[PDB]
């Protein structure tokens, strides 16, 4: 009856790791997606040419 | 020891001058063979001090409108 | 590109770079599309005045170039403002920017000679009802119910190319609707002008179609001016009893030299690098493709997006200014399908809602939902095993494997150029065909006896024939 500790942990811990590493941290890269907006912060760094490059 | 007071709405020699105007008050214990110390405190509220006096005469050099002290001044 | 009238003007001024500050007349300017044919060098260099000027000196702005001129050109009046040649008659070989050719002789079908600014928008004898079209495919007007006379989108990548489209365009449509598909381009190859165009010789649509590109040698005003010959061609088989039909290449030439151009001209306009004449263009251009009384105004919403720029004009003029937008990933070809438009992020706003009727509505519904619900039973549980397949495993595998590979079926485009028959697939069979047969009934037909067959008509005989 000891089969059930090592098969339920190893099989707990590769169902729990393939699960949520498709929900937990790779949620993380859904915040990836506002990096998208911050390229348009970028756009900003042409403003202040307005103030000195394009006056 | 000594400090150089200097209100929020004072003039802007004070604070976009308190190196060259310190030096004539502060050179007297440090150009004669003693121990001396200059404690530079508020720096932002100082080297900022000489914008408003450049922005104003149009005359652009520094980043967000400032002016030629960080390389010359300092 | 005027009609001109007197031969006059005066003489110039500056010319340095393409601002073209000639001083003509007096009290006496044009108005905005009659250009002054000035006899700069050799050729008959016109330039369009986009805003005029007193005393003489124009804000004026030319196509191509003035090849070497002096500082005192002399100028010329006219009295037609763009005043062009096109018609009805320009299918039958490649048109240019300016309403000649760019293949062989007679500029494109020499035939009418109207204005070239088209109108843009209009209503009272329009059409407001906006009627529904049937392009005849099980897998584009089955799954996406488009407007006749609309501006629908297209995304994705690769699959199916412009010899799909075209050659199943170009046969389907032609014979089951009465109209002209024309196309455009702007911002194309040099050498792909000596290919793609051989494609025209396996499709037999150069005499059905006006092949409009610029490329992409010249600057942007010589490339970027092909808006007159779509409008002002098309408008003439459109308003006739045929349909016009359009295709765009990209939004390239467009973006970039409509910014480029507006904003590189020392004044202000947009922001992140985009110009303030975006919306005057994008929704006037955007909603003259439109219904009328006497033919649809069809044309492909070809338009391309920088690199999904949802704070540039991009994201918010191409997907605020179009219908439908369809997306073709590698997914559906690189199985070996016949169209490699996917069902899923391809439909319109009528084509699932309840706007339709039992038919739209069962069919997209249960392909949506079987899709969808069946698409996590053959990727998700391939990881795991199929111990666990009980009827809904093998029924929504089968019936979502029969009916995705066993829906795609082939129009003229291979009838052709390849071989494969299949003529054209009708709404009946697809859409009575696909809602019951396609879910839990006649498991008869497998994988290899039911492709290549015409919708749900001809799937019905190779389970029992083959």
């Amino acid at each position: 009856g000891v089969v059930e500790n090592l098969a339920s942990e190893q099989a707990a811990r590769m169902v729990a790791m393939k699960a949520a590493t498709d929900n937990g941290g790779s949620l993380i890269k859904e915040l990836q997606l506002v990096y998208n907006k911050a390229r348009q912060a970028s756009i900003t760094q042409e403003l202040t040419e307005i103030v000195s490059g394009a006056a | 020891t000594i400090v150089v007071v200097a209100t929020a709405s004072e003039s802007a020699a004070l604070q976009y001058l308190a190196p060259y105007a310190g030096a004539a008050m502060g050179e007297y214990f440090r150009d004669r063979g003693e121990d001396a110390l200059i404690i530079y405190d508020d720096l932002s509220k100082q080297a900022v001090a000489y914008r408003q006096i450049s922005l104003l005469l149009r005359r652009p050099p520094g980043r967000e409108a400032f002016p030629g002290d960080v390389f010359y001044l300092h | 590109h005027h009609h001109h009238h007197g031969m006059a003007t005066g003489k110039i001024v500056q010319v340095i770079g393409a601002v073209v500050d000639v001083e003509f007349p007096q009290d006496a300017v044009p108005r905005v599309y009659d250009a002054l044919e000035v006899q700069n060098g050799n050729e008959r260099l016109v330039l369009e005045v986009q805003q005029q000027l007193g005393g003489g000196i124009v804000r004026t702005i030319a196509m191509g170039s003035s090849d070497g001129l002096r500082r005192g050109l002399d100028v010329k009046d006219l009295e037609h403002p763009i005043e062009v040649p096109v018609g009805k008659a320009t299918l039958g070989r490649i048109m240019n920017v300016l309403g000649e050719p760019v293949d062989m002789k007679g500029e494109i079908g020499e035939e009418e000679r109207w204005a070239i600014h088209r109108a843009a928008p209009s209503y009272e004898e329009l059409s407001n009802s906006q009627e529904l079209l049937e392009t005849g495919i099980k897998v584009i007007d089955l799954m996406a119910p488009f407007a006749k006379g609309g501006k629908v989108g297209l995304f994705g990548g690769a699959g199916v190319g412009k010899t799909v489209n075209m050659m199943e365009l170009i046969r389907n449509i032609a014979i089951e609707h009465s109209g002209y598909s024309v196309f455009a381009g702007v911002g194309e190859r040099t050498r792909e002008g000596n290919d793609f165009y051989h494609e025209m010789t396996d499709s037999n649509v150069i005499d059905k179609v006006s092949l409009v590109y610029g490329q992409m040698n010249e600057p942007p005003g010589n490339r970027l001016r092909v808006a007159l010959t779509g409008l002002t061609m098309a408008e003439k088989f459109r308003d006739e009893g045929r349909d016009v039909l359009l295709f765009v290449d990209n939004i390239y030439r467009y973006t970039l030299a409509g910014t480029e151009v507006s904003a590189l001209l020392g004044r202000m306009p947009s922001a992140v690098g985009y110009q303030p004449t975006l919306a005057e263009e994008m929704g006037v251009l955007q909603e003259r493709i439109t219904s009328t009384k006497t033919g649809s105004i069809t044309s492909v919403q070809a338009v391309y997006v920088p690199a999904d720029d949802l704070t540039d004009p991009s994201p918010a003029t191409t997907f605020a200014h179009l219908d439908a937008t369809v997306v073709l990933s590698r997914q559906i070809a690189s199985l070996g399908i016949y169209p490699a438009v996917d069902p899923l992020d391809s439909t319109s706003r009528q084509l699932d809602p309840l706007v339709v009727g039992q038919e739209h509505y069962d069919t997209a519904r249960g392909v949506q939902s079987i899709l969808q619900r069946y698409q996590e039973l053959k990727d998700i549980i391939a990881i795991l095993g199929m111990d666990e397949l009980s009827e809904e495993d093998k029924l929504v595998v089968a019936r979502a494997r029969k009916i995705q590979r066993f829906l795609s079926q082939p129009f003229f485009v291979a009838e052709v150029f390849t071989g494969s028959p299949g003529k054209y697939v009708s709404l009946k069979d697809t859409i009575r065909g696909f809602k019951g047969i396609m879910e839990g009934e006649y498991d008869h037909l497998p994988e290899q006896a039911f492709y290549m067959v015409g919708s749900i008509e001809e799937a019905v005989e190779k389970a029992k024939k083959l």
